[PDB]
């Protein structure tokens, strides 16, 4: 839950997709980072605040971004200046979500209890109540400052509250041009606390002394340029309007307001160790809309990194591409769709659907749709979750095709040793995952493109152990689909229906015949010395072993030769001539294998001898058993295995 | 001259020594009993003197002649001691002596037998041989222990004449005849003791045989060396005659009996005898061919010991693949027969190719078990890949024909050829049943003869297919005689089965399989079927040489089988009956009649 | 430390009334599963039935919810709050 921050974000995205009212994609971002910083502060250890401080700041930024995207878009045709409205959006997040010390404890009853008659600790208790009131007013606590000013006998501060309440009645209107020049002159008079000296300059739009700013934090530090522009833009337009008159004016005001970049050149220069933090500098880029300019700049200095930034920049583009179509750079979009799917490795199991909302071109083309062919191995949970998100047809025909064609180039080293052994454990451990993508795509129409993948690996077996026999067992783990591919094949029209349905049916008969010979050869070899002294059951079983084999040989010779001779698709004939030429000698030795173990019973001698001696004699009428010796090299092997019967049968 | 005068003085001493070895003047004969023992001991002592004095003193063959004359008197002296033992047996000896008596009286008169041993008693071996021949009805007639207890004494008496040859430092026709006629009866001994074996009791007579095998070994392995020496010396083979007949027949029969005796032996006794006596290398090896065990301990040491055994190489032809290649098949031996499929030797081997060609050409004469050659002719064809086409045709035709014939025969699908009845002239039915029953159709040599038997039309039809496929072997006369007998059987069946419906399937089967394009099949005709110009006694004796019946009977049967048709073909109707048929069948088919040479075209 | 103390929420029937008071120790809504939406300016789903409690200067101007329906069952938060549940049974 709390640990899976990415999962929470994904859920919010999913809800929006179901609905497809558009301002709800970013509002859910305020419920994630909040519960996280709350789960490390409600109960638990106190040292977790070293990580909760990162969550205590990533949530206030999502609040400031929600007011900027709705002002420049949701312009309803209801019943002027569009750039001055940004100052109001900056004041809402700069006033509501600010730090405020609570009310002071042990407030004195009467005044001057220790009594130039007051001690040094009396102006401090007066400045303590002065700072408690100088802070609440800066955060918009009129409702609280108005009661706070009346409560502490602090009547010296109430005279300006209504002056602000009179300035608030003039701001809602959108004379007082002379009242702005008196407080600035009051800020140049001596005799004021440091907290009250900064309060008079902040309301008008002036700069106070630097000794009061030293205490001021570099984050808060930004309200100085915000209040000056307001005091100057209203005096400019106010000046333009001139609704006070020249006489009402007293002193010249800096009515030349600067831009955002000239103000940011000074806030990150007063307290740069914290004003340029990676979670606070993102608010200037929302006014510039440059997405891949802050993350792709941390991949070059590899000689000398922050996961919270990659999750927000990538989540911004899915909204930036949606808020304004193509607002995110097209290069940045595909660079964000690729950096997200790659960084989402520890959490790639559930986000296999959230990457489709911004398909764009990385998904329509074989770009962002080929990475799923690298993790879908054994677990059946991720294979079924991708079935949602409204994706099928060609995407299913492009993920299954990219799953079997992308591993065919890696088996190129498996066709070089045509006369030696090799390391086939990886092929016997990675090709098993190469059959779950097609077995999961239970489509009777997309069966022709995958039914040939097993026959394409018969030549990688070569001598010694064969990989097709183990591959024949993977197909037995999911048969019956032959009935689904034969019924769905009569649904779509096809012209060459006299050769496409005959190759699939003949390959299934040879493979099932091959899987049967492998299991028949595993039961006679596992016999060894079975039945012990009671060979009566073996006298009939070995009789069945010797009959089922003498029949299997004549049957396997007729299945491979059933391909006739002259055919146009001779590429399928030159590949099956070796597999047929490789299943011949292994049968004659099994009857002879009853002359090493069943030789303790002089019964397989007169039988297994002539049974294998004529196996080459009748293998001379059907075109001399073709030339299985010409396709494998096993000629003298047959000459010696049978020649040995002249020192045992006599 | 001086050696001849000394030899004359020695011969006079030898005559007096022969009298002294059988009787001596100085001793009192009346005193005690026949002092044959002392008469022998005298000559025995004198022999040491003769040897010490005649040290060297050899001249030409006079020393060898004297050494040979020594055995004329030394050997006989050891018989009377047996007589003493026989005088302990008494009843046997008296019946023997008396018998000997009659012998002399019938053989040389001279008052029957008087034990004076005049003239060295040479007739002692003849009496011994007569007694041994009479023991095959007198003692074979008497129990093995009886005759078994009897023959042991004669064995021990005879086995005392070899210790004097090693004492005289032994390095003419008389030397070859001194102990040779007794081989005409020695072979009657071992059997008489070995046929009883342990007297049908082994658990108690194993020792009784182990104590007696010594005498048989000592007789055989020693008497055997005399033959080859005498033969190389005498060179009688030329005259040969009765000496050679006795000698050579006895030699073969003794080789047979010495090998079985070698088998029934105590451990390594034959092995020692094989090494000790350099003879009967084959019988020795037969005992030595791992009769006891296949243990690499004793066998490699015995094996390696042969060394100069060229003869052993012939040992491998008994019943493998050891001996460090052994120079291939003993330098590829001579005529391999079946060993030729073994001569594959993990190689293509041109001989192995000729070997299956030799397997067909050896099916030509007195062959057996063709399924080997049948599978091995196909196998050799595979091994290879003029003679190739002939071999392929032979393989295909012979194999398919023998298979179908044995199947239909054992099968008995076609019940019988009706016409034959009570005729000696043809036991080919029984011969062929026997052939089909075993031995891969008994190699199936008379493929020609087989087809002749016709019982169902369907079974009979095929023959001309083999004839037009692989008939490049026999003469034109033989092929035409076969085709004519076939057409004659067809006519005899078609005149009976109303309508002549037999030819109406064959004329179509010969053209639907396209036999005329790949086979210049000669067209049958009235003249072609009634053609007795190929009837000669030589061809008769060649074709029907297996059955030892008089050729006159087969000639009469063939003449009847020809004349029946020669008479039934009134006005030569058969001619038309064929011409119309064949020409109506091969009409729409790419076929035309070639009246220039009676053939078929297109 | 804007201790925003909210109270007055509860469970009412369809058609009842409630009065949510918010005292800033120093009105948006969130349904179960959806996103935080603004209630009180008045939302189109509560115009004519609710009365917001926003006042100038120091004036809470607390006001309620009349004619409550099952579409208003959610957690209400204050903004210038921890949350107060207001459920309405059908």
């Amino acid at each position: 839950y709390q640990t899976e921050r990415f999962t929470k974000f994904s859920d919010t995205l999913k809800e929006f997709k179901i609905e497809q009212d558009p301002f709800n994609i970013i509002r859910e971002f305020r419920s994630a980072a909040g519960q996280l910083a709350l789960d490390l502060a409600n109960s638990g250890d106190e040292s977790n605040v070293i990580s909760s401080k990162d969550w205590e700041l990533e949530a206030r930024f999502w609040h400031l971004v929600e007011l900027l995207l709705v002002f420049r878009n949701a312009d309803l045709d209801l019943d002027d200046n569009k750039q001055l409205y940004q100052i109001w959006i900056v004041m809402v997040w700069l006033k509501e979500n600010t730090y405020v010390m609570e009310r002071p404890k042990n407030v004195p009853t009467s005044k001057w209890l220790n009594s130039n008659v007051l001690d040094v600790k009396d102006k401090e208790e007066d400045h303590i109540f002065f700072k408690y009131i100088y802070e609440l007013i800066l955060a918009g606590a009129i409702d609280e400052a108005l009661e706070e000013a009346k409560l502490s006998d602090n009547i010296s501060i109430c005279m300006i509250l209504c002056g602000i309440q009179e300035y608030l009645n003039p701001v809602i209107d959108t004379k007082h041009s002379l009242w702005r020049r008196t407080v600035y002159s009051l800020s140049q008079q001596a005799g004021l606390d440091p907290y009250e000296r900064a309060i008079y300059s902040y309301l008008s739009g002036a700069i106070p002394n630097q000794e009061v700013l030293q205490y001021s934090d570099w984050e808060s530090d930004l309200h100085i340029h915000l209040n000056q522009i307001l005091q100057t833009e209203i005096e400019n337009y106010l000046l333009e309007n001139n609704q006070v008159g020249t006489d009402e004016l007293i002193l010249p005001l800096p009515s030349h307001a600067l831009t955002v970049q000239e103000v940011l050149n000074r806030v990150a220069s007063r307290h740069p160790s914290e004003s340029e933090h990676p979670i606070r500098v993102l608010m200037a880029s929302v006014i510039l809309d440059s997405l891949p300019s802050v993350i792709h700049s941390s991949v070059e200095m590899l000689l000398d990194d922050k996961p919270y930034l990659l999750r927000i920049v990538t989540h911004l583009a899915i909204c930036l591409d949606i808020i304004n179509p193509g607002s995110v750079e097209e290069v940045d979009k595909s660079k964000l769709i690729t950096t997200y799917i790659s960084l989402l490795k520890l959490q790639g199991l559930y986000e296999n659907i959230p990457i489709y909302a911004t398909f764009l071109n990385e998904s329509d083309c074989l770009e962002a749709c080929s990475f799923i062919l690298s993790s879908l191995e054994d677990p059946q949970v991720r294979k079924k979750q991708i079935e949602t998100i409204n994706f099928l047809r060609l995407p299913a025909s492009n993920i299954l095709r990219r799953t079997t064609q992308r591993v065919f180039d890696e088996t190129e080293q498996e066709y070089s040793p045509s006369n030696e052994i090799s390391i086939s454990f990886d092929v016997n451990n990675i090709d098993m995952h190469l059959i779950y993508g097609v077995e999961w795509l239970i489509e009777g129409k997309l069966y022709v493109d995958a039914v040939h993948s097993i026959i394409a690996l018969s030549r990688r077996f070569l001598l010694n152990g064969r990989v097709k026999a183990l591959e024949q067992f993977m197909e037995r783990n999911n048969i019956g689909e032959i009935c689904k591919n034969y019924e769905l094949e009569k649904i779509a029209d096809n012209i060459s229906k006299d050769e496409n349905e005959d190759q699939f049916l003949e390959e299934i008969t040879q493979y099932e015949h091959l899987i049967k010979g492998i299991r028949e050869y595993e039961e006679w070899q596992k016999s060894v010395s079975l039945l012990s002294s009671e060979s009566n059951i073996p006298t009939l079983i070995e009789k069945l072993q010797g009959f089922s084999k003498d029949t299997f040989e004549l049957i396997k010779t007729f299945l491979v030769d059933l391909t006739s001779s002259n055919f146009a698709d001779s590429a399928d004939y030159e590949i099956l001539y070796e597999i047929r030429a490789l299943y011949t000698p292994f049968l004659l030795m099994e009857l002879h294998k009853k002359l090493v173990e069943a030789a303790k019973l002089l019964k397989i001698p007169k039988f297994i001898s002539e049974a294998l001696a004529f196996t080459s004699l009748v293998a001379n009428e059907n075109d001399k058993i073709y030339l299985l010796f010409q396709s494998s090299g096993k000629l003298k092997e047959y000459l010696d295995l049978v020649a040995r019967t002249a020192t045992l049968s006599n | 001259g001086f050696s001849l005068d000394q030899e004359s003085i020695e011969h006079d001493l030898k005559l007096t020594s022969e009298e002294i070895f059988h009787s001596n003047g100085k001793y009192i004969p009346p005193m005690l009993n026949t002092l044959g023992q002392h008469l022998s001991v005298r000559k025995e002592f004198f022999q040491n003197f003769l040897t010490f004095v005649a040290k060297n003193f050899n001249y030409k063959i006079s020393p060898e002649l004297k050494l040979d004359l020594i055995e004329k008197f030394e050997i006989l002296n050891c018989c009377i001691k047996f007589n003493s033992i026989i005088r302990q047996s008494d009843v046997l000896n008296d019946i023997w002596e008396k018998t000997l008596s009659n012998y002399n009286l019938t053989q040389n008169e001279h008052l029957t037998t008087k034990t004076v041993v005049i003239n060295s008693p040479d007739v002692f071996p003849v009496i011994f041989k007569q007694f041994l021949n009479h023991v095959v009805f007198v003692l074979f007639p008497s129990q093995n222990q009886n005759f078994k207890l009897n023959v042991t004494n004669l064995i021990n008496l005879c086995f005392y004449d070899g210790i004097l040859e090693e004492g005289e430092k032994t390095i003419p026709w008389f030397i070859n005849f001194d102990y040779l006629n007794c081989i005409n009866q020695c072979f009657f001994d071992f059997t008489f003791a070995c046929e009883e074996e342990g007297s049908l009791d082994s658990y108690k007579e194993g020792l009784l045989k182990i104590v007696k095998i010594l005498y048989y070994q000592f007789n055989q392995f020693k008497i055997w060396i005399n033959t080859q020496p005498v033969k190389s010396v005498n060179a009688n083979d030329n005259f040969i005659n009765i000496n050679n007949l006795y000698d050579d027949n006895h030699l073969d029969w003794n080789h047979v009996l010495c090998k079985v005796n070698l088998k029934e032996q105590c451990i390594q006794i034959a092995e020692f005898y094989k090494d000790l006596s350099g003879l009967v290398q084959t019988l020795q090896t037969l005992d030595q061919n791992d009769s006891t065990t296949v243990s690499l301990y004793e066998t490699f040491f015995n094996e390696f010991p042969k060394e100069f055994s060229f003869t052993l190489f012939e040992y491998l032809i008994k019943h493998q693949q050891h001996d460090v290649l052994i120079q291939f098949f003993q330098e590829s031996a001579p005529k391999y027969g079946h060993v030729a499929w073994i001569q594959q030797i993990l190689d293509g081997s041109y001989a192995d190719a000729m070997n299956t060609l030799k397997n067909i050409t050896v099916d030509d004469s007195k062959k057996g078990e063709s399924l080997s050659e049948c599978e091995l002719h196909l196998n050799v064809a595979k091994l290879s890949s003029i003679n190739t086409l002939r071999k392929i045709q032979y393989n295909l035709d012979t194999i398919d024909a023998e298979k179908n014939i044995s199947n239909k025969l054992k099968k008995g699908e076609v019940q019988i050829c009706k016409r034959f009845k009570n005729g000696s002239i043809r036991e080919v039915f029984n011969i062929l049943v026997e052939e089909l029953k075993s031995t891969t159709v008994v190699n199936l040599s008379d493929l020609v003869e087989l087809y002749s038997m016709l019982d169902d039309e369907e079974s009979l039809f095929i023959p001309l297919r083999i004839l037009s496929v692989d008939g490049d072997l026999l003469n034109f006369e033989v092929k035409k005689f076969l085709n004519a007998l076939v057409w004659r059987r067809i006519v005899l069946l078609n005149a009976s089965n109303e309508g002549d419906k037999l030819l109406q399937h064959i004329v179509k089967r010969v053209f639907d399989e396209e036999l005329p394009k790949n086979n210049d099949f000669p067209l049958p005709s009235v003249d072609l079927l009634c053609d007795k110009s190929l009837l000669t006694p030589e061809y008769i004796s060649e074709t029907y040489g297996r059955f030892p019946i008089d050729q006159n009977a087969i000639r009469e049967e063939i003449y009847e089988e020809i004349s029946q048709v020669e008479t039934l073909n009134s006005d030569n109707s058969l001619e038309i009956k064929l011409h119309s048929t064949i020409g109506s069948v091969a009409k729409e088919k790419n076929y035309t009649i070639n009246y220039e040479t009676n053939t078929v075209e297109y | 430390q804007l201790q925003l103390v909210e109270t007055g929420g509860g469970l009412v029937q369809a058609g009842g009334s409630l009065r949510l008071s918010c005292v800033a120790s120093g009105w948006f809504r969130q349904a179960p599963g959806k996103e935080r939406e603004f209630v009180a300016d008045y939302a189109d789903s509560v115009k004519g039935r609710f009365t917001i409690s926003r006042n100038n200067d120091k004036n809470t101007v607390y006001l309620q919810m009349n004619n409550l329906i099952p579409e208003d069952t959610a957690v209400y938060y204050c903004a210038a709050g921890q949350g107060t549940q207001v459920t309405v049974s059908s």
